[PDB]
């Protein structure tokens, strides 16, 4: 049971981090004209239309946030397994 | 899910009493614009079936290797008219009409598997190019292992055909609705008929008022939950691993 | 024999010990029974 | 849950006194549009039964292996007219009418188990494809162990049939309502009848005012809680484990 | 996805009854402005196809090395009129009309690869300089390994040609729409026809009201989700590394 | 009683984490057109209609949050069992 | 991207029916102010091309050492009229007209490099002093290594020339637009034509209403994204260092 | 010009913010590998 639960939780965390949209950048339509869009892509200074500050107009997706419960559940399962067997294995961390 | 047309017209007398449709100014009695009334009522029924499910249907397609497009039209359905140029591959299900397929929802194979619909890059995806046609890729044939399909879809009833000789009775025709949506249908029809009449201050707003009441009634039916509503409870525990 | 086979099929992730997952989702599986046994083999075999 | 039609009409005199329905201009006495009044009152009763439960019914279906669709219509019910093409399998329960099934709610087998309704992927799910029909899959027959079913549903009363000879009395007819919803029904009928009349500033708003009062009264009845309301208290402690 | 023109005109009678288009003042019967009505209905259908997908098409271009611009026009398509100055390289797909290409969406090679559209600096980018032309750079030929292309695009139907002799029937014409968007098309046409008429206070706002109702209906269709909508589920796990 | 209670609580936590919607991503209708939707799915840069910032338009479900009471209840039950028996078992954690 | 002028005028009949442009008061038939209508339609097309790209062009300039200003005018373009005082250095590209260059966007050399436009202090900057002229500094010649240039720019179509003898047909003229922006162009023209007419309360606002509808339609087209839109994906990983 | 204070009118883009989950995931994977093998390698940090 402990092995199954740990596997399930780890797979869940992997899925959450992987199926996300990390790396892509989205831009509000109508914030940049064609020339300014090209400048922004090229990587030089640019200009943006009023009423759309960049800090909200552009957005760079990143990995989502893992909730504080998966960590606890994994720790609980590992501790239970160690208690059951009786060998600490100097594990769940640095082998030392 | 049926109602006699007689009751419908008798009640709609109570809200169309202002106008030409139903009343002589003297001795108010139904006229013979019943054809136009029926043509309006059918539209109302279709609208209600759009707003709420109230129905669902089933077919059964017999596959044919190497085929790309399967249209779902009443010329390919068993028991319909067998047009020579088409092979009749729809072998079972509700009789198909001109307006029966509002949306395809589920596709289930003979093995009990459940294929994906319009979910790009999924393993065995089925695409609808024209809302009434199934496009089946060759990889489906490569890994299908299924000789037939079962389709489910949101239905709308086929209206009964009125006839000039049938003008005798017109009371044996049966609308296909539950009674709740009857109460709503009354407002729909009244609004549609009353819109283009009247030139006084308070008589120019009856169509608008009936539209408002129609929307309110639809909201009330939604709140009371008098329509079909599946709710999903997957297992998630038999895949092997979540236990 | 079947009981022991079931036990063995979990320390090595094989057969019924391999989880069935849909295409498009992860299929990783951390071994723990093997993890435990590795830390007991030597401590048992040494005193001989 | 009954009221004499006489009392209803005598009271509705006090709010329809403005118009044709009930009064000669001289010596205001009830006319003979009583048929139309009855047809309106029946609709009002149906609406009230939609808004509040006030009733519930019961059937008992005797299963037949290999059957897929069980419609609940008054041609299959014992004691009704035995149409030859149908086998009468509904063997017990309230007499079925055209508007009796507002919604199916519970399905209980002969063993005391409780099956699931429109809950997809649940173990033994029962699906309603057309709001008055039970679709029973083959897996149910595979694991049923039940030879009969008991169904509960939200009811609406069957209106009594008026007749041209019955125009003599019309006072022995009995509306099926508690008196509270009588007070509400008065406003409903008054609004419906008064809507399409009047061209003066203050006389063109009576229908709207009566609709408002009707809604307020319905809200007051809800607040006072004068309708049936089950409330669930599961055990959760006998499954074995929660103790 | 078809409807008889007859039904459309019969229904539009119920909302154009105020005006010249359909009614003699005495014995209201359809006039012979049917040409103008059809010309309006076609525009309505095109607008609806703009707002919702409802369709999609396919072509197949046979490449030719050293070519820079490939226009997609009905003179280059097989089965069309072979203008001598052009080589007919579009060898397969839906018959092309004047308004068929609303937007090119996907380009798939013979190997199953998926090229990029208007994504600058991407490996093998394909640019559309004039919205109906593909500009193919020489680097594509340098690293192509594909002898043909498959194009998908958002379609709009080709309206049927009316004729002065065809004024006999006009009822065999088939509009290409599902019935839902028929209900919407009614409001569109009514607004367009009723706009330029009327000089009284309440009769000068009918066009505006119908426009409002048209927008509301479009929003309702969007909410009910009665159009095609692909949703993407990439793999991300077969690139080698995400597992 | 302690065994039953611990089993019940653990099953509850498993159910909460499992019947959730972790891994799925939902997008507001009308925030992306067809072409931009395809770009977003493909994994390249895209554009979104005004009035719908991505941080609210898109959403990536994750595991829910375990309340701070289940942990306490499990600890209480385990401590009671240890007190009753009289053997600490060097458990409820690392065997060491 | 073409439409017959005939269809445009027939449709614009349905919204210019109030006024002189298209109707005799009796037997409403198109007049012969078609010249003025065409002059308005051309302006509308130009405005739409301003608002959305819908097109782009290409040139090819053959450099000449020691030159400072290169104007892009239809007297220097190959195949145009060779004015003796000018050397024809524009050797390839779309035929240049009076309104063709809305904005220069990209400059690409023969080596595949991409120069900078109006980016001061950049290594090899190219300046436009008069919006249709390229000013090339001497440092460019010092470090150019490029014998030719390729220019891309936002285009607008060249309107077809109407003629007094061409007043016979006027129906072979082809407007250069997709059909979507046709639906928008209708409102534009209607507003412009209806503005300066009318003295009644509701008839003095038609121009304003049509302007509002025109803006709404432009916003809807933007939302549906029915125009060209490049999106940049640089590499950033081949410069040497970001990996 | 008035009505546009520089602190909002100009903007200088910088690197985005790494979320607090990637760090945790890397630490978890490295710890698992160290436990599996049994050699700490005095790593995942200063070799000392």
């Amino acid at each position: 049971d402990n092995q199954r639960i740990i596997g399930a939780v780890t797979r869940g965390m992997i899925d959450t981090m992987a199926r996300s949209a990390n790396g892509q950048v989205g831009v509000m339509k109508g914030a940049l004209d064609v020339t300014n869009r090209r400048r922004f892509d090229r990587g030089e200074n640019y200009e943006f239309n009023p009423g759309a500050d960049p800090r909200a107009a552009v957005h760079m997706h990143t990995f989502p946030e893992i909730p504080q419960s998966a960590q606890y559940m994994i720790n609980l399962q590992q501790a239970e397994a160690e208690s059951m067997t009786g060998v600490k294995a100097f594990n769940a961390g640095i082998s030392g | 899910t049926i109602q006699l047309k007689q009751v419908i017209d008798l009640l709609a007398e109570g809200e169309l009493s202002n106008i030409k449709y139903v009343n002589i100014d003297t001795g108010a009695l139904v006229l013979e614009r019943v054809p136009s009334l029926i043509r309006a009522i059918n539209l109302g029924v279709l609208d209600l079936h759009k707003r709420f499910l109230l129905k669902e249907g089933m077919l059964k397609i017999q596959l044919e290797e190497g085929r790309r497009l399967y249209p779902l039209r009443p010329a390919y359905q068993v028991g319909q008219k067998p047009k020579p140029g088409v092979p009749q591959f729809i072998t079972e299900g509700n009789k198909l009409g001109r307006q029966s397929i509002l949306k395809i929802e589920k596709i289930i194979g003979d093995n009990g598997v459940e294929y994906y619909l319009n979910d790009t890059w999924q393993p065995l995806n089925i695409t609808t190019p024209e809302f009434d046609v199934l496009e089946i890729s060759d990889e489906f044939y490569c890994h299908s292992s299924s000789k037939t399909l079962e389709v489910r879809y949101r239905r709308a009833p086929t209206p009964m055909k009125i006839c000039v000789d049938n003008l005798d009775s017109w009371g044996c025709i049966d609308i296909d609705l539950p009674y709740t949506h009857l109460q709503a249908l009354l407002y729909f029809v009244a609004s549609r008929c009353q819109t283009p009449i009247g030139f006084m201050e308070n008589t120019a707003q009856e169509g608008f008022n009936f539209s408002q009441k129609y929307e309110a009634e639809c909201a009330n039916l939604d709140a009371q939950n008098l329509r079909i509503d599946p709710v999903g409870n997957q297992d998630r525990f038999t895949r092997g691993g979540w236990v | 024999i079947t009981q022991i086979n079931r036990w063995l099929d979990y320390m090595h992730v094989r057969g019924e010990g391999k989880p069935k997952t849909e295409k498009g989702k992860s299929a990783v599986q951390p071994p723990t029974i093997r993890k435990q046994a590795e830390w007991r083999y030597s401590s048992l075999s040494e005193p001989f």
